[PDB]
């Protein structure tokens, strides 16, 4: 309806990005820097300036990145492995302040809520973890039966939702109960991995999720009442989903056939825009600080940048 | 599983 760039405004380069569905190697800071895995490197890229540092690579064969997660304030970096560690990087002084152990497998996933930073891993586990205390592992989540794909806080902190490969989507309290540690809500209506997980940020409990290739749509759920608000065939393997205030929109990342972004009307559902360009599957989404930007990972080892929901 | 990395 307004204009909506059909082209990238930058395409980085990303040499070497692991095409494994499953992880999570891209993320946009509040500090206007972008974290991007490749391989067994993490490279971050100021948009302000332009400038390159290869913050860290990994030491042992055969090792690589499996997420990354920027802190709220974006001075500090979480990184989760191959080889099941969760590690903390001081990013100005260039200095990882903590290794922590605990999963049993790759840790594929990773959300802050404030100094709780949650992990979750190809075991099916999901911990929590206090990185300001020496015993960092405070919980336990365990909800689903294979990779913790998805892993997102709600912005207002009263909910975690996770998706799997186990094609599961659960939404956790964020505090245990009688029960301990068990879910509000779980979801069995995908038909493939849910990777693809974000909370609408002007409708508290609403959540979108998005399924792998034997799935193939994006649902809205309300997690108060349970229910499903809505599914739509994208006819494509769904990999991110990220809300836009700025126009009421979501924008979705997709694989075979297209490999497009897509642009969504909120709440109708109703397709703006297609975002063509890549030439293998897109793997993640991130969004900028002001959210005029979305960057777009891809299996062709490009990220592209596009200008999508310009305001004025 | 490996179901989303297959072909």
């Amino acid at each position: 309806c307004r204009y909506i760039p059909s082209l990238p405004d930058r395409i980085l380069d990303a040499p070497e990005i692991r095409n494994d569905y499953y992880l999570n190697l891209v993320d946009w800071s509040s500090g206007n820097v972008l974290a991007v895995a490749l391989d067994n490197s993490v490279y971050l890229w100021s948009a302000s300036s332009g400038d390159i540092l290869q913050l860290l690579q990994m030491e042992q064969p055969g090792e690589y990145i499996s997420s990354v997660a920027w802190i709220k304030e974006g001075n500090y970096l979480a990184v989760g492995t191959s080889s099941a560690e969760v590690q903390l990087w001081d990013v100005q002084q260039q200095k990882r302040l903590r290794n922590m152990t605990s999963h049993s497998a790759r840790v594929g996933s990773l959300s802050w809520n404030s100094y709780i930073l949650s992990s979750g891993s190809r075991s099916g586990h999901i911990h929590h973890h206090d990185v300001r205390v020496a015993e960092h592992h405070v919980a336990t989540l365990s909800g689903h039966s294979q990779e913790v794909c998805g892993l997102r806080w709600a912005p207002d902190g009263r909910h975690l939702a996770s998706g799997g490969n186990d094609n599961l989507v659960n939404v956790w309290p964020s505090a245990p109960g009688e029960g301990g540690w068990v879910p509000l809500q779980t979801f069995t209506q995908h038909q493939g991995a849910v990777k693809a997980v974000a909370w609408c940020p002007w409708q508290s409990n609403v959540l979108a999720t998005g399924g792998g290739t034997s799935d193939r749509h994006i649902r809205i759920w309300n997690v108060c009442s349970g229910a499903c608000l809505s599914a739509v065939d994208a006819h494509s393997q769904v990999c991110s989903i990220l809300w836009s205030p700025h126009y009421k929109e979501l924008i979705s990342g997709h694989g075979f056939a297209q490999n497009q972004l897509v642009i969504w009307k909120y709440p109708t559902m109703a397709k703006v825009a297609e975002l063509k360009g890549h030439t293998s599957r897109v793997l993640s989404l991130t969004m900028s600080p002001d959210g005029a930007t979305v960057a777009s990972a891809a299996a062709d080892e490009t990220l592209r940048l596009w200008r999508c929901f310009e305001l004025d | 599983l490996s179901k989303e990395n297959v072909q």
